[PDB]
């Protein structure tokens, strides 16, 4: 395409117990 | 007569020293016994009498 | 009475105002019209427009 | 010629003009204050100012 | 003027400007106060160049 | 939501304006200088800068 | 007398006064 492969890290989201918290650099 | 002024700008023309050369001179100029040092070319009190 | 005879029509429509996403409002591209970003130190620019 | 460390010009402008950061516009004097900036790794003569 | 250096048509020059390959400005890198273009002589100023 | 390490209980400024240092109107341009200022602890983007 | 393309100094300015990498 035109230029656009300026994406993220292809990382996944971090696991959890009750959808959702943070974790930061663990 | 009159004058008036719209704008005066102030243009400084720097060397374009290399980075290392000029912060060796940095380091050499900040210090006491590299103090610069100037003199008027007409060193005088100025008196007038009438 | 042949002032009596007279047409009329509407000027052109004509719509004024600022461009798609403010083209042109700022220079970008352009010599001596280049922005700055830079540290407050070094004074270095850190943004080079081609 | 000699090279290494005689001139870098690595996105730095030979002159800068400096505008004004205050002005004063009273009947017989204009008063100008201006914020000179010297970079990291550069010398400035003032007798290229005017 | 091309044998005996008598020039005299100097002033009609307000412009000049140098690149290599097209993409490279030679006076370019920040250097002028108009980077990538000489000029001789501006006629229409505003930034009291 | 996360209860710690993700908000800052400090007084914390979540828009900042800063006005010109200095400013120089032209003939056909206006030039416009600020001075930046990212504290200690905050991160900014300048996507939100405008 | 002196003119133009002849202003040579030839020595440099920095690394000949000594220096050593951390």
């Amino acid at each position: 395409d035109i230029n656009f492969s300026s994406l993220a890290p292809r990382h996944g989201t971090r696991p959890f117990m009750g959808t959702w918290s943070d974790i930061g650099t663990s | 007569a009159s004058i008036s002024f719209t704008s005066i700008n102030l243009y400084a023309t720097f060397f374009p020293m290399a980075h290392n050369t000029a912060s060796t001179l940095e380091a050499m100029l900040r210090n006491d016994t590299n103090d610069q040092s100037f003199n008027d070319y007409l060193s005088a009190a100025n008196m007038l009498y009438p | 009475e042949i002032n009596l005879v007279q047409q009329s029509m509407p000027n052109r429509p004509n719509y004024i105002g600022f461009r798609d996403n403010f083209i042109g409002l700022m220079y970008y591209n352009s010599t001596g019209n280049m922005g700055v970003l830079a540290g407050q130190a070094s004074q270095l620019n850190a943004v080079v427009d081609l | 010629a000699p090279t290494h460390d005689v001139t870098t010009d690595r996105s730095q402008r030979l002159t800068l003009r400096f505008v004004p950061v205050d002005r004063e516009d009273n009947t017989y004097s204009y008063k100008v204050r201006y914020t000179l900036a010297v970079g990291d790794n550069r010398v400035l003569d003032m007798a290229s100012t005017y | 003027p091309y044998l005996d250096g008598t020039f005299y048509l100097n002033h009609t020059f307000k412009k000049v400007s140098i690149t290599f390959d097209s993409s490279v400005s030679w006076p370019g890198n920040d250097r002028l106060l108009t980077p990538n273009e000489f000029e001789i002589k501006r006629t229409v100023d505003g930034e009291g160049y």
